[PDB]
């Protein structure tokens, strides 16, 4: 059950 | 479409823009904002000190809703 | 094949079972990965654990080119 997630910077 | 951040605070006050929410209202504060639009990008913003279950009851919310486009801001 | 970096409550931290800081995980990382970012990083975390601290972990791997992250 993950969560994809991008870190924006 | 334009995202929409989501911020909580330390007090796990929580906020989608401006807007005041908690986990049984944030989807319909959110779907005001992107008229159910699933592929708007949800930017994630927390105070250094939210800890990762808050984190995970929230971004639980948004998956379960089918917002899937999330960026974590820091 | 993909890989779990696992943060507990003292801050301590693993890469698979191997202890890892933030100055040697992603020689850890590449270890497992021969380099290959597209390998999917499975963050895990104690409930506690503050969100300036994943955030740390996070900017280390993107910096590192893994960008394929889901959270666990």
């Amino acid at each position: 059950q993950p969560i994809s997630v991008t870190m924006v910077t | 479409e334009k995202p929409v951040y989501l911020s909580v605070k330390a007090d796990n006050s929580m906020f989608i823009g401006n807007d005041p929410v908690t986990d049984e209202t944030m989807i319909t504060a959110l779907n005001a904002l992107t008229e159910g639009k699933k592929d708007t990008t949800i930017f994630f913003r927390a105070d250094k000190t939210v800890d990762y279950e808050t984190l995970m009851k929230v971004m639980d919310t948004l998956h379960q809703a089918g917002y899937l486009k999330i960026g974590l801001v820091g």
